[PDB]
């Protein structure tokens, strides 16, 4: 959940302009390098840190990596609410999740 | 040695005078009485110079003239064999490394580093002290 | 290969010579590798200046050694 | 005498206004607003000593019930969370230790262990910042820490982490920091780095020293 | 036992091979026990592992704990983790045994590395022994991977993270084969049902068998190609000077074995290693901050940390970053066993060698080895980034860049310094060969001159100066007390003196025996 | 040659510098005693004099034993030296153990370093002296081990003498500290 104060520094990757519901963004938690949980989230730098080899993704710039051997952005999930007020998924990831291989991401 | 003792006696006399004067001038005329922090330093620097001067005085009274203390002398007087001056040794740098390890372990509060530094200091000092006394190996 | 004994006393007891071309080419290659490491996710440029500063010293040393060896002041 | 925050707004004016403003407005150079925050934020920030700052943990400046003074003065200018109290009016402690350490430990490993540790030792974050050790913090400090969400630490509300969940996490932390090591001297709480160091600097030197003693040198 | 010995002799009549093995001579240098250390560690590993196999259950099915350890009751875990907890808390003396096992694994790895360093620096891999070097390299690789598979068995959070990252997601990224290897090894996607039993079978049966065969072959080759030795008084390329097996060598070897077992028991009782209960069972959703494998894979981890993110994307495909780690580790593992052939191709020396070299006489190889050790140390320290940056207050990005740059500028600096240091040591040896040993005594020489009273090691000329000796590859004394100069203390016990006759007799017989040993070994 | 001894002069000047160090500590102590008015040893603190007298007499006996050992050393026999120095080591160890016991029994129910000013200055003044005593013990052990490994020469005698009067300096500054802390108050 992003503070309402900023909400103007978001960059919104080319194919996922409507994947967020207000101030919720819901990125994946599997690091795009070798698959450890990227769970270290710094609340006022908006950086996600993978503790296995220390990559850093920019939560305000479609989870773009900004340090380390990580080279691909984290996948984003589309969300919304249902007719009762609960958070549901609005589809599927647009691309595979996790480490890469010969075929594709 | 006669002149070193006289130097230290001069210094001790002046330091004792200054200490007493400061103590009795701050006992009165001062805000809170005796100052208690310069007084102590002064009496104990007096004690330092006193210890050194008294040792030099005893050694001078227990000694016969020396070619250094003696004028009138020639280089054939000191002809002889001096003491033992250590040639090359590598233990000082290890002692310094150990002490620096202990110091940096005390700066950042890390007890294991302090313990390791103390052990290394003991080991290096033992190596320095025994360097010219170890005998040949027994096989 | 061969080295005179007055430079390396134990020159006949073991390997004691490495050709200078290896060292020069290695210095140049290491400088190039330090330079090519500006490709990444470096936002911020404090780290690039150390890369450029360490790659200039290596090149300076290699050039000095090459120039002095070329004019006979060394070897 | 709860109608007395004249103390409170006597200490703030002489220790805080240079970085937060006279009206708790967040001097646009250094400090945040401090309006929406409550008594819990002030308690955690001052009792641990991170407050008035020249941010690491230090020695506290204020007690003799003046942490209450500043806390009440700041609560009177907003609606932030408040510190838990016991039936005497003081702040509580030991009854916020859930009869349940399994659930508390699972919650700690899922939510808290990523930044601190398996057992609450420190952890390093990016570019300076780190996550401190959880050993010297008491119970109310743990509660207010995960309730107010201090610098770069996420904020766990009372709706996503209910009060039982918080009490059980507190109990697990306080038990994990005070249990023995039933295998000998633990080498700091971390993984194989202290173990490898201890091997190389104890076992190998013992073995090589005995090899030097037994065998001759030539 | 005359009757039994004779009946053995008429049934087997060895009596000549036993005599041939009881008279074998072994050199006595403290540096020749670094392999015995590894051998004894391996024996202890075998014994403790055989003990451990009686209680371990290698399944990946889920259960609820319901045991004695209370802070984990009701948690759902695999069967291997529960079996390890049961070993730790419900068998009298099980925690002690698994701690001994882990400490012995660590000592095994460390002793192997120190032994390799000795073999490399003394030059004991030359013409007759390249194959023995190759066998040793294979043993090193196998030991690394065996320890890895071993500590990944009781699947907890840390072991699970290590498995996942390294094995799964580096095997998954190989260019063409890749996922095929991953699915052949795991039976499917990463968290399977056949991984832990397969690792168990590999760890208790196959790799120990291969290691045992290779160790047997190694020791056989060392036994039949007699040991090397350092140059010295009576040493030649055609003889072995030392002690016979018969009374002495077996005794020293057994005493060393007992002392190593003692050290391992002490540090397995007093220091704690791998407390799996502080962790939890492995779950793909939670993580901690340390990470870190044991110190013999830390270089692999550090190489993965400090390698820049260089990937290639071309038509319909992707080559990720860890491929680089793969080729670099393969290159290291290929450059290790093929070194003697490289050195003999480059230096062009193909002769038999039975006398070792002092590391100061071969400056280039010593510099190469020091450079490699510096590289390894940089890679290992780059693996504990988090711990270093937390305990010592340094930035994390700072440590990453420090490692990334050190990886290039530290090896050459170390090379330069090591070369110059070796030549300095050579010069210091030549100075004490030309003049005598400095005694440290000063005189004043009535016309005011200061001299320092050297002490010659050989004959002297007409005017008192010693004639210079020739270097013979052997170490030279530098302190006057190492030569018998100031010795012979009293002959009491510690507080009460003995008689004068006893002191004189003992001193005099000791001097005589020393002189006789010297004169005997010279003359041969 | 070298009629006055060199190691002696070195040790003497170094002991003077150490005296200045303890001067700094004393200056720390006397301030904060002028500020605390009234019962300046606070109420939870009261010093047990039933234990501080025997340890002081033990230290003085140690000084006597060390002087006897030096007397034995000046004539070239190692065994009298070894006996007297073993006795001195044992008595110093007893002194250190007694001091540690008093630290335990005094921190048990009151005075701590971070809990008071008197406790701070008290522990700071006496712990450094304890460290000096431990250093002296280490020096004794090293000297004995060195006499074990070669014949007795005048250099060993000089080493024994300098270690001796280092020990004397230690147990004199202890008398100063004791008379200042336990009696003057
Ligand atoms: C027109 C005419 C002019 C008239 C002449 C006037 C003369 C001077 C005027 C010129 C004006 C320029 C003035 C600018 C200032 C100069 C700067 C300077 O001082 O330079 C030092 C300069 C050096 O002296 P020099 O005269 O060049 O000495 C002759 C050479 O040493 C002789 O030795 P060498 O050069 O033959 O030896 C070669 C050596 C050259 O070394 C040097 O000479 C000096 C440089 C070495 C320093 C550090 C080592 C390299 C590390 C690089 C990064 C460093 C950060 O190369 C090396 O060995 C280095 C290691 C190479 C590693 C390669 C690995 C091989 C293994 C292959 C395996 C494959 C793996 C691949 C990966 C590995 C990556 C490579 O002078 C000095 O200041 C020191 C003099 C002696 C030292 C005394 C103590 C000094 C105290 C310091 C304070
Ligand atoms: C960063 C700043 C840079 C720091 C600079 C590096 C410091 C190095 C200082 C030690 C240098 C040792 C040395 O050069 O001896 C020459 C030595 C032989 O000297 P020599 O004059 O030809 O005498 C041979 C004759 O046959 C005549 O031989 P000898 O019978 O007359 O006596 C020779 C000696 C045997 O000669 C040796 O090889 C001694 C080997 C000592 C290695 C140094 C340990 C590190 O005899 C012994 O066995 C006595 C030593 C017994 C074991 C050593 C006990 C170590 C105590 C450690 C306590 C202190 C803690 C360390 C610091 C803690 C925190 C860092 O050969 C070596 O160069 C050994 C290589 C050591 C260099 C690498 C060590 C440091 C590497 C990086 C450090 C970072
Ligand atoms: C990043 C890497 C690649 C480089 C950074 C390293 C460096 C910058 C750190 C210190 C730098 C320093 C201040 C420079 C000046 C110092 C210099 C003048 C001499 C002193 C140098 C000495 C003191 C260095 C100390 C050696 C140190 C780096 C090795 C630490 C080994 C490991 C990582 C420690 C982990 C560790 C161990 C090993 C325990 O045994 C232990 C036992 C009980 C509790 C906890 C621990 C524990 O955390
Ligand atoms: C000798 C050399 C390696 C052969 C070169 C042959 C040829 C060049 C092969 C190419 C290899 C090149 C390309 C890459 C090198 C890296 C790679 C090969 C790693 C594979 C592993 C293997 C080769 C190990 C290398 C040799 C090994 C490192 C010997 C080091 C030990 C020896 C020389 C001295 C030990 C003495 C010991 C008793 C006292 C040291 C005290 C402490 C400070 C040791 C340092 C230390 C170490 C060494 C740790 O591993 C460690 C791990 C975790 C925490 C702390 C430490 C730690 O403090
Ligand atoms: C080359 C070796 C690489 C390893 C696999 C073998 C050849 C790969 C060959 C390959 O590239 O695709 C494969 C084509 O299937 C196959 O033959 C199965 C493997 C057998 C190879 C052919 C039979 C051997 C005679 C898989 O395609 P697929 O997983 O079915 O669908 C994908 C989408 O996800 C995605 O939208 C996108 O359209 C693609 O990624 C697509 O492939
Ligand atoms: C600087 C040295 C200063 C004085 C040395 C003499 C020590 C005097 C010993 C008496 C201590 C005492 O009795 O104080 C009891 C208190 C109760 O405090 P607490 O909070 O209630 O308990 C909760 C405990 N965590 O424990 C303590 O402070 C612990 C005392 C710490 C031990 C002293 C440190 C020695 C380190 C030596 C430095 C070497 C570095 C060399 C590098 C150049
Ligand atoms: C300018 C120096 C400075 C002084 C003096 C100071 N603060 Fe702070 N304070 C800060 C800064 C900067 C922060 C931002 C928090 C952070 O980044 O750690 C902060 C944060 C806080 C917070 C938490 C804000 C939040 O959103 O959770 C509170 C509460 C607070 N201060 C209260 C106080 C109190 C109480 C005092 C003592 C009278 C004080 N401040 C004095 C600088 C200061
Ligand atoms: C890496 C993100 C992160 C997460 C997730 C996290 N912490 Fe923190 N924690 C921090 C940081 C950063 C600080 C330091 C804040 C400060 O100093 O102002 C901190 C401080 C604390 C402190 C104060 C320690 C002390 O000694 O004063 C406690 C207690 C604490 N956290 C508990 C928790 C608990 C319980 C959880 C799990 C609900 C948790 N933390 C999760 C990063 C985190
Ligand atoms: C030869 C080299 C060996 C190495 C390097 C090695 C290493 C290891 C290590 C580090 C562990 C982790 C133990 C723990 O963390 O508790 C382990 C586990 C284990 N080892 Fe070994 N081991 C070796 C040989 C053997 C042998 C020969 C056996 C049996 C005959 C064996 C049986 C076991 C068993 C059953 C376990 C799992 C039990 C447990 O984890 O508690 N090991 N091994
Ligand atoms: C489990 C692994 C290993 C064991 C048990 C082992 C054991 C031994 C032993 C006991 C010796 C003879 C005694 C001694 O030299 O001290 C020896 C010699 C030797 N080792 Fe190893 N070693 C191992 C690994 C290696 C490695 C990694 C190399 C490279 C290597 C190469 C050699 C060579 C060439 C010799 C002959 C040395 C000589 O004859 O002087 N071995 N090994
Ligand atoms: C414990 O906590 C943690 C936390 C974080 N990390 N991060 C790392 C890196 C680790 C860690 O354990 N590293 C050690 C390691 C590294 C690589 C392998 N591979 C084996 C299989 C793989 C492979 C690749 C290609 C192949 O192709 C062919 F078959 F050879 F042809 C075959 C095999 C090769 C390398 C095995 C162990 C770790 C541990
Ligand atoms: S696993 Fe997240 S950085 Fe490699």
């Amino acid at each position: 959940r992003i503070k309402p104060s900023d909400l103007g520094r978001v960059v919104k990757r080319k194919g996922q302009e409507s994947f967020n519901f207000g101030e919720f963004f819901a990125f994946t938690k599997v690091c795009s390098h070798l698959g450890c949980p990227s769970s270290l989230y710094e609340q006022q730098s908006y950086r996600i840190l993978c503790p296995c080899h220390q990559s850093q993704f920019d939560a305000l710039h479609f989870a773009k990596p900004i340090f380390g051997p990580a080279a691909r952005a984290l996948a984003q999930l589309p969300i919304t609410i249902d007719t009762d007020g609960y958070l549901v998924a609005n589809g599927d990831f647009v691309e595979p999740v996790g480490p890469a291989f010969w075929e594709r991401t | 040695m006669h002149i070193e003792a006289r130097l230290f006696e001069i210094l001790t006399a002046f330091f004792a005078l200054a200490a007493v004067v400061y103590a009795v001038l701050t006992a009165m005329f001062a805000t809170g009485g005796v100052e208690w922090a310069g007084t102590t330093a002064l009496v104990l620097t007096t004690g330092l110079t006193l210890i050194t001067g008294t040792f030099f005085r005893f050694v001078a009274r227990r000694l016969d003239t020396r070619p250094e203390d003696y004028e009138d002398a020639e280089i054939s007087d000191g002809a002889g064999e001096l003491g033992f001056f250590a040639p090359h040794s590598w233990w000082p740098i290890l002692i310094s490394l150990s002490f620096s390890t202990a110091a940096v372990g005390a700066a950042l509060w890390l007890p294991w580093l302090i313990a390791a530094g103390v052990a290394f200091v003991i080991t290096s000092v033992c190596g320095l002290v025994f360097e010219y006394y170890w005998g040949p190996e027994k096989h | 290969t061969g080295v005179d004994v007055e430079d390396v006393p134990s020159a006949e007891w073991g390997w004691s010579h490495m050709p200078i071309g290896v060292m020069h080419i290695g210095g140049l290659l290491s400088a190039a590798f330090l330079l090519v490491m500006m490709r990444g996710n470096h936002v911020g440029h404090v780290e690039d200046w150390f890369l450029i500063g360490f790659a200039a010293v290596i090149v300076a040393l290699v050039g000095r050694n090459w120039w002095l060896r070329r004019r006979g002041w060394i070897r | 005498s709860s109608a007395l925050l004249r103390t409170g707004k006597q200490l703030f004016d002489t220790s805080c206004v240079s970085c937060h403003g006279a009206n708790l407005q967040g001097v646009p150079d250094h400090g945040p607003s401090l309006i929406g925050v409550g008594e819990a934020a002030v308690y955690f920030q001052v009792s641990t000593g991170r407050m008035p700052a020249m941010a690491p943990r230090k020695d506290p400046i204020f007690d003799e019930a003046q942490i209450d003074a500043i806390g009440a003065y700041v609560q009177a200018n907003g609606g932030g969370p408040t510190v838990v109290r016991n039936p005497d009016g003081s702040i509580a402690t030991q009854s916020l230790r859930g009869n349940d350490l399994g659930r508390g430990g699972d919650l700690f490993r899922l939510n808290c262990a990523s930044c601190h540790n398996f057992t609450g030792k420190g952890g390093a974050l990016s570019s300076g910042k780190y996550a401190p050790d959880l050993a010297p913090a008491n119970e109310q400090q743990i509660l207010t820490a995960m309730l107010t969400g201090p610098q770069n630490m996420p904020k766990f509300s009372n709706r996503q982490l209910s009060f039982e969940a918080k009490k059980d996490i507190i109990a697990y932390v306080k038990v994990a920091t005070e249990a023995r090591q039933p295998g000998g001297y633990l080498l700091g709480g971390f993984g194989p780095a202290p173990e490898g160091m201890a091997m190389w600097i104890i076992g190998m030197v013992a073995a090589i020293g005995l090899a030097l003693w037994i065998g001759a040198r030539s | 036992l005359a009757r039994q010995a004779e009946d053995i002799d008429t049934r087997y009549h060895p009596s000549a091979a036993l005599r041939r093995q009881l008279n074998k001579v072994f050199p006595t240098h403290w540096s020749f026990l670094l392999g015995e250390i590894a051998l004894y560690s391996f024996v202890v590993l075998l014994i403790t592992g055989v003990y451990l196999t009686l209680f371990f259950d290698p399944s990946m099915v889920d259960v609820t704990y319901n045991g004695v350890y209370q802070p984990l009751r009701g948690v759902e875990m695999s069967r291997a983790y529960q079996s390890a907890l049961d070993i730790s808390f419900e068998v009298r003396g099980g925690l002690f045994v698994r701690q001994i096992h882990h400490w012995a694994a660590l000592m095994f790895a460390a002793a192997i590395m120190v032994h390799l360093a000795r073999i490399f620096f003394t030059g004991a891999f030359r013409r007759p022994r390249e194959t023995n070097w190759v066998i040793g390299s294979l043993l090193l690789i196998l030991a690394m991977f065996e320890g890895y598979f071993g500590y990944s068995l009781p699947d907890d959070l840390l072991s699970g993270l290590g498995l996942r990252a390294a094995l799964s997601s580096i095997t998954l990224g190989m260019p063409v084969i890749g996922t095929w290897l991953h699915w052949a090894l795991f039976g499917g996607d990463f968290p399977g049902t056949i991984l832990i039993p397969r690792l168990y079978a590999l760890h208790i049966l196959l790799l120990p068998g291969i290691i045992l065969a290779l160790i047997g072959l190694h020791l056989a080759l060392v036994w039949f190609q007699k040991h090397t030795q350092f140059p010295g008084p009576g040493r030649t390329e055609h003889n072995v000077v030392g002690v016979r097996v018969m009374p002495v060598f077996a005794f020293k070897s057994g005493a060393f074995f007992a002392a190593i077992v003692g050290v391992l028991g002490l540090m397995g009782g007093l220091l704690q290693i791998n407390p799996i209960w502080n962790l939890g069972p492995y779950k793909p959703s939670q993580v901690s901050a340390g990470s870190q494998p044991d110190f013999y894979m830390m270089w692999t981890e550090g190489l993965a940390r400090i390698w820049p993110p260089w990937e290639f994307y071309f038509w319909h495909h992707t080559i990720p970053a860890p491929v680089w780690v793969a080729v670099i580790m393969g290159l290291v593992f290929v450059l290790l066993p093929a070194y003697p052939f490289l050195e003999k191709r480059f230096t062009g020396d193909y002769a038999h060698h039975n006398l070792l070299q002092r590391p100061r006489d071969v400056p280039v190889r010593t510099a190469i080895g020091a450079m490699a050790i510096a590289f390894y140390m940089v890679l290992t320290l780059a693996a504990m980034n988090d711990i270093i940056a937390l305990k010592f207050h340094i930035s994390l990005n700072a440590t990453t860049w420090i490692g990334r740059i050190g990886m290039v500028i530290l090896p050459p600096f170390v090379y330069f310094i090591t070369y110059r240091w070796c030549i300095g040591l050579q010069r210091s040896d030549r100075s004490v060969l030309e003049h005598g040993v400095e005694t440290g005594i000063i005189k004043r020489l009535p016309h005011g001159a200061y001299i320092e009273l050297h002490q010659p090691l050989g004959p002297v000329d007409e005017h008192g100066h010693p004639i210079p000796l020739q270097y013979q590859g052997a170490p030279l004394p530098k302190r006057m007390n190492k030569l018998g100069s100031a010795g012979s203390p009293g002959s009491g016990s510690f507080l009460f003196a003995d008689s004068a006759a006893e002191d004189a007799a003992l001193r005099e017989a000791g001097h005589a025996a020393e002189q006789r040993a010297l004169a005997a070994l010279r003359e041969h | 040659l070298n009629r006055p001894n060199m190691v002696s002069v070195g040790t003497i000047v170094w002991l003077s510098s150490e005296l200045m160090f303890f001067a700094g500590l004393f200056a720390m102590y006397f301030t904060a005693r002028a500020q605390a008015g009234g019962a300046w040893p606070p109420e939870p603190t009261e010093l047990n004099l039933a234990l501080a007298v025997p340890v002081t007499l033990v230290l003085i006996a140690s000084s006597f034993t060390c002087q006897m050992g030096v007397f034995a050393a000046e004539r070239g026999d190692v065994f009298g030296l070894r006996r007297w120095y073993v006795i001195t080591f044992l008595m110093g160890l007893f002194f250190v153990l007694g001091q540690g016991y008093e630290y335990i029994h005094l921190v048990e129910h009151g005075t701590t370093i971070p809990g008071s000013a008197y406790g701070s200055v008290f522990y700071l003044a006496t712990g450094f002296h304890g460290l000096h005593v431990i250093g002296g013990l280490v020096a004794f052990v090293l000297l004995l081990a060195r006499t074990k490994m070669s014949k007795f020469t005048p250099a060993q005698a000089t080493a024994a003498i300098v270690v001796s009067y280092y020990w004397h300096f230690v147990d004199i500054v202890w008398i100063a500290l004791f008379a200042t802390i336990y009696f003057v108050r």
